[PDB]
RNA sequence: CGUCGCUACUACCGAUUGGAUGGUUUAGUGAGGCCCUCGGAUCGGCCCCGCCGGGGUGCCCUGGCGGAGCGCUG
RNA sequence: CGCCGGGCAGCUUCCGGGAAACCAAAGUCUUUGGGUUCCGGGGGGAGUAUGGUUGCAAAGCUGAAACUUAAAGGAAUUGACGG
RNA sequence: UAGCGUAUAUUAAAGUUGCUGCAGUUAAAAAGCUCGUAGUUGGAUCUUGGGAGCGGGCGUCCCCGCCCUCUCGGCGGGGCCCGAAGCGUUUACUUUGAAAAAAUUAGAGUGUUCAAAGCAGGCCCGAGCCGCCUGGAUACCGCAGCUAGGAAUAAUGGAAUAGGA
RNA sequence: UACCUGGUUGAUCCUGCCAGUAGCAUAUGCUUGUCUCAAAGAUUAAGCCAUGCAUGUCUAAGUACGCACGGCCGGUACAGUGAAACUGCGAAUGGCUCAUUAAAUCAGUUAUGGUUCCUUUGGUCGCUCGCCACUUGGAUAACUGUGGUAAUUCUAGAGCUAAUACAUGCCGACGGGCGCUGACCCCCUUCGCGGGGGGGAUGCGUGCAUUUAUCAGUGGUGACUCUAGAUAACCUCGGGCCGAUCGCACGCCCCCCGUGGCGGCGACGACCCAUUCGAACGUCUGCCCUAUCAACUUUCGAUGGUAGUCGCCGUGCCUACCAUGGUGACCACGGGUGACGGGGAAUCAGGGUUCGAUUCCGGAGAGGGAGCCUGAGAAACGGCUACCACAUCCAAGGAAGGCAGCA
RNA sequence: AAUGUAGGUAAGGGAAGUCGGCAAGCCGGAUCCGUAACUUCGGGAUAAGGAUUGGCUCUAAGGGCUGGGUCGGUCGCGGCC
């Protein structure tokens, strides 16, 4: 859909849109330049983030968030929230007395950029820690991998 | 007093949290500045670390930048026309960070004539002759006229801004935060943002 | 607490200060200065517990207030001034100079130096930033900042600050094959040569160092102070040349020393 | 082995719309502080200027009483 | 008359186990670990009181405490006794 | 034995809470029976043997050498060499290293008159020693997090409408 | 030291508990010669407190006209010692206690590229073109005198007097340079036009800090919307900096001359940067018992989005508009705790089971709540304000309280 | 005027009046919350209890009708492909 679905005007603060349309510029059509950045740590910025139109101030690639701290992974559980999803991380807790393990889990609400479109329940998402984005969100989805899919019957 | 703590909120699971200490000073809040439009009134408040904050209770002038022309002038704010957060703020004429306001176009007009030597906002002319007759001719030399007619070619202004200049008031978005810095700096709306906000105002009324 | 702490319990003091348990309840609590209190040696314990020039805090206070203690070429009257790493302690009335260097066991040792060597001092640059009017700066491992450095000097290199001027006369790049010293952690006080540097983006780099005897260890990048151009140190090393030797070859050295002295 | 009768002790049910003491709260009232909008008991400056005064020479350099300009101000 | 597989069992055995009765499983357990479910912690009070829940009812499921007690029990042996 | 008794909490005894490591026919105990979701547990199978001198002595023992790729090899054009990029999965596991307050615990040294302690102390002094030698170690620190070797065991995937290399 | 013994029976093998046995940790009983260490109103009542003390502080280097002493060397602003008081700093540390508190505190790990920071140390302090500066104004302490109240560390009126308190405010650098605006002139293709450049009088802004918007891409990160440049402007009268400060010995220049210009060592001070002590909120993992607590949260924020407000900053912290989410048998939610958490302690084959009010670290509280001034730092209580419960004096009009500090 | 019939008000107390709260009085609509014992599980229930309610000036939300053409390559300033 269109990107202006809010009461305010959605735009990237870095890019100046009104670059003096004059005779030397053949208008139209001049595509609006996009702001993006590489986040380091080997993660590549997606092509949808490169040449999309979505405005997301919390997107790791086209927003004002810096990825620093812990890089971890999880499994997508629900996608019912706006621009954010909940993931489940499964781990084994060691109990010394019985020398055995205990199956535990925690649910984390992470922010999902619109640059990731083909996201389904069960996909493995690598997320990175950022500044607090909401009351319960402190992580951004940096990488998405399919769960034995890449094909639809 | 007004507290900005996180421990008065329910847990993510929905459980009720119990405070392990009473309210601390560093997690305080203060009443909203609620910047209106009027003769200048700014109250100094002491903040954490002994630093200073300016509550602009009333403001009438602000520094606004055209952007496309790179002309930044100190102009006068007339009124608030739209606010994305609350319509009550528009009705009460409250100046906040993102509300768009009507500002006087007089300094931008004057810079436009003094830099491009084109009429702007005028209807038929011959109304301010003891001043504009000097700026139309300037009886200048070949090199100065070469500079000026070199600058004439890119002297194109959007029809929306032209209509606003005819009305005598531009509409601009604030960028600073009154009640934190005590001033109302901002930038003149133009382009797709201007079209979006104009359509919003038209849908609101008319 | 409602504010900063200005006390230090005796048992909570840093271990390398070598303080005991029965003298009292409190520790010197060094004042703020060029070095963190965890790896600093306050002048009170330097002149009372290391040199035994003074027997009490009042006596070391008298010594300091008579203006004989000179640190980095400047007279300091603070009883709890944090000396820190390789700051020259100069006493002119008795005419000896001390360089504060960790020993093989990670403790500040009493290292005596000649005046012509005490005239200078090595520093580890901690940050390089350009400030207003486009002026480069340089902040060392101390709190010392200087302007207009050599553009070849990069982060965590070593510079030669001569005293009484505060200027740079030479520098050592952080390069593989240079003599270093570990300034923190388990390997504290070990002199060795930079053999490898593995870097972990978003985390701490790990440097692998081999000493003269061939013992190879590793430490975080923040704990390394380059002290020599390749293998010759630019300063005078303490006893043992910063070679950590195990208890097995320490015990027989003690036995040999006892046999020689008896 | 159980009922029944006597004596102790321990709990249980029980009308009494029982009682007491804590804890958390709805609603009403609401001290006090803080913020905002007023407010103006007083305290100062300029305009002093009824005047003597006045010096580069009625045209004051002002050394003070004095009304108060019945304003502008902080 | 045999052979094979899956069953109901039976006889016998110093496989072995078990307190023994006995059990080819109740064996392969101090030479202790194939996987997994339920469940007991001296005898009474008591499967009682109360709460919850199911039922038309009778009742079913879940299920205490105070207090009391030095034994209560299992298998076998000898004797005594047996309408 | 200058200490000893009593009451109470708690630990061992208690393999009478049993992970190591208990029981469940008759002693207390396996649901009336079956299905069944969470949970827990899941069959076999993918590199083995052949090599050279150092070699737990080819001494047919074997420290042990093993008989990934591509990019400026920093000693636009040398073989005089070893750095920049990635891992032909992701993990669990195991070993190593770092970072992990002190005190306490274990433990090194030290005749506190012995010891509990403490972190001290020792050598000569012929009297001029216009002073010498030291110590104030080390170990452990679960789980979680970081790093580098190994790849047996266990999970997990790659090419099947080829939408494959 | 990887341990057992008595008790059910007429007797025997068991199951099984009771009892015995040893340690430590509280109390108590009896006894007690020496010496070295050493816990000690935690358990009940975080119950209540008389009295006394527990936080004050001056160097040569802010302000001395107190006679309160005193050198005078005697014609002099101030010798000096200094009470009091103003100013500055501290009083937010320490000490006590463990009531609250169950992903809360706390431990390890990591981040603040999402913040503030007194002090120390190091940078920066002629970078700004703009009729007192050989030094500006007023008030107030202390002090004298007049008092009021029963009372207090209560204070009023009147009269003086200072600043590194409170204000005001220059010169010097300072010659100019840079960026716009450009009077006009000159060299110019020359040619009848256009010309390509040089100068330039008159004007407007120039530095750092702040708040916007725009352009380009000296150093640095793994990654900035980093730092540093350039342009346009702002720069808040409860309004940023661009020193009206104080000691120590005292010396140099004299052409102009003859009274001026210079000088060293410090101290104090600062806008900002860096550092140090930190602090604050975050990331991952970890906590006892309970289902006779199975479904919670969400009008009154519960989960998320957008835009703001507020806060030192990131964030439903709060507001407005939207979406209907978020957590649970991998035990949510609720309840209990005779729960402050940890380092640790007892016991000791191995595994474990109990205890950690208690001297170290972290947290919380000061009778119960709540709200604030000051300050860098407090929601402070040996600070204030109000209510509640206690409770002191009173001449009944008022006034003063907080020992879970040491006794 | 009394006495009555019908309708009101009454300080302080609040059923002490009376066989007996007879009579009168209280409550009352709507919106938002919130509702017990017991139960034949349908109810009780408008349980009980609490808050709000005027005027004026605005702001949001909840709908219906038509028309969206890329054009003279042309003549039925208009029409067929
Ligand atoms: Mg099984
Ligand atoms: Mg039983
Ligand atoms: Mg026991
Ligand atoms: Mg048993
Ligand atoms: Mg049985
Ligand atoms: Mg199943
Ligand atoms: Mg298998
Ligand atoms: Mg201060
Ligand atoms: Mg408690
Ligand atoms: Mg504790
Ligand atoms: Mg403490
Ligand atoms: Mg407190
Ligand atoms: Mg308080
Ligand atoms: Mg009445
Ligand atoms: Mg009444
Ligand atoms: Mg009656
Ligand atoms: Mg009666
Ligand atoms: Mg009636
Ligand atoms: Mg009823
Ligand atoms: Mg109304």
């Amino acid at each position: 859909a269109d990107i202006q679905t809010e009461r305010a005007y959605q735009k990237q603060p870095t890019i100046f849109q009104n670059k003096k349309r004059v005779l030397l510029g053949e208008t139209g059509k001049e595509k609006l330049p996009r702001y993006y950045k590489n986040i380091g740590l080997g993660f590549k910025t997606p092509k949808e983030a490169i040449e999309g139109t979505y405005i997301d101030k919390k997107c790791p690639f086209t927003g004002n968030v810096s990825i620093r701290g812990r890089i971890l992974s999880g499994v997508v559980t629900k996608m019912k929230m706006q621009r954010t999803i909940v993931i489940r991380r499964d781990y084994l807790h060691y109990i010394r007395k019985y020398n055995r393990f205990e199956k535990r889990h925690k649910n984390m609400s992470v922010h999902l950029s619109p640059c990731f479109r083909d996201v389904q329940i069960g996909d493995i998402v690598t997320v990175g820690e950022c500044r607090p984005l909401s009351k319960t969100v402190r992580f951004n989805v940096l990488k998405v991998t399919k769960a034995a899919g890449t094909k639809k019957q | 007093g007004i507290s900005r703590d996180n421990w008065h909120k329910r847990r993510k699971t929905g459980g009720k949290r119990k405070p392990y200490h009473k309210k601390r000073k560093y997690e305080l809040g203060r009443p909203a500045a609620n910047t209106k439009i009027g003769p200048r009134r700014i109250h100094t408040v002491r903040v954490r670390g002994g630093n200073k904050k300016y509550r602009a209770l009333r403001l009438d002038v602000g520094n606004f930048s055209w952007g496309s022309e790179c002309c930044t002038r100190k102009t006068r704010i007339i009124d608030v026309v739209y606010n994305a957060s609350n319509n009550e703020l528009v009705r009460t004429k409250t100046l906040v960070k993102n509300c768009i306001v009507l500002i006087d176009s007089t300094p931008y007009r004057q810079w436009y004539e003094s830099h491009y030597a084109l009429p702007l906002g005028r209807k038929k002319g011959a109304k301010l002759t003891p001043e504009e007759e000097e700026i139309l001719n300037k009886k200048r030399s070949k090199k100065i006229q070469k500079k000026y007619d070199e600058r004439k070619k890119n002297a194109k202004i959007s029809s929306l801004l032209e209509e606003q200049f005819q009305q005598g008031k531009l509409l601009a978005c604030i960028a600073s935060r009154p009640g934190q810095c005590g001033r109302a700096d901002g930038y003149v709306l133009e382009g797709k943002e201007l079209e979006f906000y104009l359509r919003k105002i038209k849908a609101r009324k008319g | 607490a409602r504010g900063p702490k200005k006390h230090l319990k005796r048992v909570a003091a840093p271990k390398h200060w070598m303080l005991d348990k029965l003298t009292g309840v409190f520790a010197p609590r060094p004042s703020t200065g060029p070095h963190k209190l965890r790896e600093c040696l306050p002048l009170i314990i330097f002149l009372r517990n290391r040199l035994k020039y003074a027997l009490t805090g009042d006596e070391v206070k008298k010594i300091c207030m008579q203006r004989f203690i000179k640190i980095d070429g400047k007279v300091r009257t603070d009883i709890t001034y944090p000396a820190g790493f390789m700051d020259v302690i100069s006493i002119d009335k008795t005419g000896e100079n001390f360089r504060l260097i960790y020993d093989t066991k990670g403790r500040f040792a009493v290292h005596r130096i000649t005046p012509e060597e005490a005239k200078y001092k090595l520093c580890k640059v901690r940050k390089i930033f350009v400030g207003t009017k486009g002026i480069p700066h340089l902040v060392t491992h101390d709190a010392r900042t200087i302007r207009y450095p050599d553009p070849l000097i990069k982060v965590n290199d070593t510079i030669q600050i001569d005293l009484e001027t505060g200027k740079i006369t030479d520098f050592i790049k952080f390069d593989t094959g240079n003599l270093c010293m570990v300034t923190g952690g388990a390997n504290l006080g070990r002199i060795g040569v930079i053999t490898n540097r593995e870097r972990h983006p978003g985390s701490f780099d790990v440097v692998h160092v081999k000493d003269a005897n061939g013992n190879s260890f590793a430490t975080r990048l923040s704990n390394i102070f380059v002290i020599g151009k390749g293998n010759k140190p630019w300063i005078s090393l303490p006893r043992g040349k910063g070679i950590r030797l195990t208890i097995a070859e320490e015990r027989d050295k003690r036995l040999a020393a006892k046999q020689s002295s008896g």
